RNA sequence: AAGGUAUGUAUCAAGCUUACAAGUUAUGUAUUUACUGACCU
RNA sequence: GUGCUCGCUUCGGCAGCACAUAUACUAAAAUUGGAACGAUACAGAGAAGAUUAGCAUGGCCCCUGCGCAAGGAUGACACGCAAAUUCGUGAAGCG
RNA sequence: CGCUUCUCGGCCUUUUGGCUAAGAUCAAGUGUAGUAUCUGUUCAUCAGUUUAAUAUCUGA
């Protein structure tokens, strides 16, 4: 198997985050017949993250309170990861540890 | 080239469905549509193979089992349908539908002690009311004084429902069972709610003992009245208790 | 060194492989939008 | 086959000693299946306007690479299944 | 006859799936002579004017 090198760091965090929220909603919902219309809680999760980055409030009406507050704790987890990477390699591209262009043009946007 | 186009149609749909199952091995729509597609060819020993390797990926869904069994039961292969019903019910006990359809299949066949054995296995897991009085309904629709007596004392130990206490009082309303029906009423009267009655047992016991004569009917509603619920009854029935006792007796002047 | 001159199919030999198992018409206008004339440095 | 011992009588004949079972047997094949590349002709090119950086996920798809790097068009290949809402049928049970 | 559950069908979101820095950027037309078409818009009785016939003026 293959390690998670620096080019698939961001493409692995989403993978394990949505695996975790997948088998959290798989073990959290009660004995109803359908789970999430096969994907829909994940769509609410990614929409919650897009509204977090854009600071739109994301008040979706009529959502069950366990899934809406698990989406809130997972997007606070991802926002912690995102801004704590923004601080970190902003300081690295300040003193000049890296010259990576993807990192510079990305941390202008993440700031 | 009709054989060529026919085998082309079959090979292209098989290649399509095998690539569809090979992409997603978890969604089971592919196996049931592929297996019933070969069932549409009406002579198969491979749709059995499609279902029997379709439960390697997920045996815990009821849809695959009941659809494979209604496929095998839809055709004359009765021995195979029974021979997969028993592994369905031993593998997945707690799902009611497999037990129901397997009993129903053997009802449409002979009513052999196989069917009763299926039923008593189904009793053995302690199910709900819905199944138990379905089995007593089975014993009534084959007119069993003996066997519906046999399988219904083991009933009441697990469901002490008042709706079921009053329907263990059923040998009265079918056989009249005189002395041992009075013993069924003894069994009704001594158990839970000794001073609190669950406000309902003695209504139906009064209905039968009023359907009976004035043997010992004065006692239970009026003179075994130590066991009250704060008024002995609501307002809904005590004048109805009085006119219930009035006009169905010797009526002495 | 890769990062650019795509890849994916269908027929046609050496490379490699064993040398084996084997018997509602309509106007006036404000007003766009379309359209015409091989119109035009 | 050999060498040695008159060892038993002719150098010659004999006796004993020491030495003790190789090989995918072929220079062939009646031989064998022949996939890659190149040619031939088609198909043609990710992201709801256009030009497009990518990184992933899945496995009966692989190539280059010493690879637990990396690149192979994001390496390719990934499509209509609506479910629950209305209604028909049929079953199980109850009143 | 009524009531609850189960299964089959008649069916009313299904877009190519996910993630990055909304992934990233972009997107010039004239002048002339004429037409067609929307939108906006409004539509009391003579006498002569005029018109194929009709519809302005003036008259009481
Ligand atoms: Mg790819
Ligand atoms: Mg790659």
């Amino acid at each position: 198997a293959k390690t998670v090198t620096k080019q698939r760091v961001e493409s692995h965090f989403d993978l394990e985050l949505r695996a975790a929220v997948m088998h959290d909603i798989l073990d959290m919902m009660p004995e109803g017949i359908k789970q999430n219309k096969a994907r829909t809680i994940l769509q609410h999760l990614s929409e919650a993250w897009r509204c977090w980055k854009a600071n739109i409030p994301w008040k979706v009406p009529g959502l069950p309170t366990p899934i809406e507050n698990m989406i809130l704790r997972y997007v606070k987890a991802k926002a912690d990861w995102w801004t704590n990477t923004a601080h970190y390699n902003r300081e690295r591209i300040r003193r000049g540890a890296t010259v990576d262009k993807t990192v510079c043009k990305k941390n202008l946007g993440r700031l | 080239t009709d054989e060529e186009e026919l085998n082309d149609y079959k090979l292209r749909k098989r290649k399509t469905f095998e690539d569809n199952i090979r992409k997603n091995r978890t969604v089971i729509s592919n196996w049931i549509k592929y297996a019933q597609w070969e069932e549409s060819l009406k002579e198969i020993q491979r749709a059995r193979s499609i279902y029997e390797r379709a439960l390697d990926v997920d045996y815990r869904n009821i849809t695959l089992w009941l659809k494979y069994a209604e496929m095998e039961m839809k055709n004359r292969q009765v021995n195979h349908a029974r021979n997969i019903w028993d592994r369905a019910i031993t593998t997945l006990p707690r799902v009611n539908q497999f037990w129901y359809k397997y009993t129903y299949m053997e009802e449409m066949l002979g009513n052999v002690a196989g069917a009763r054995q299926v039923f008593e296995r189904w009793m053995e897991w302690q199910p709900e009311e819905q199944a138990w009085h379905s089995y007593i309904n089975f014993e009534l629709r084959y007119k069993e004084v003996d066997r519906a007596r046999t399988i219904y004392e083991r009933f009441v130990l697990v469901h002490p429902d008042v709706k079921n206490w009053i329907k263990y009082a059923r040998f009265e309303e079918k056989h009249a069972y005189f002395a041992h029906a009075r013993k069924v009423y003894e069994r009704a009267v001594e158990f839970f709610g000794d001073e609190h009655m669950d406000e309902h047992l003695y209504v139906a016991f009064a209905k039968f003992e009023e359907n009976q004569k004035e043997f010992e009917r004065v006692r239970v509603i009026y003179k075994y009245a130590l066991d009250r619920i704060s008024k002995q009854d609501a307002q809904e029935l005590f004048k109805n208790y009085t006119i219930f006792e009035k006009k169905f007796g010797d009526r002495r002047g």
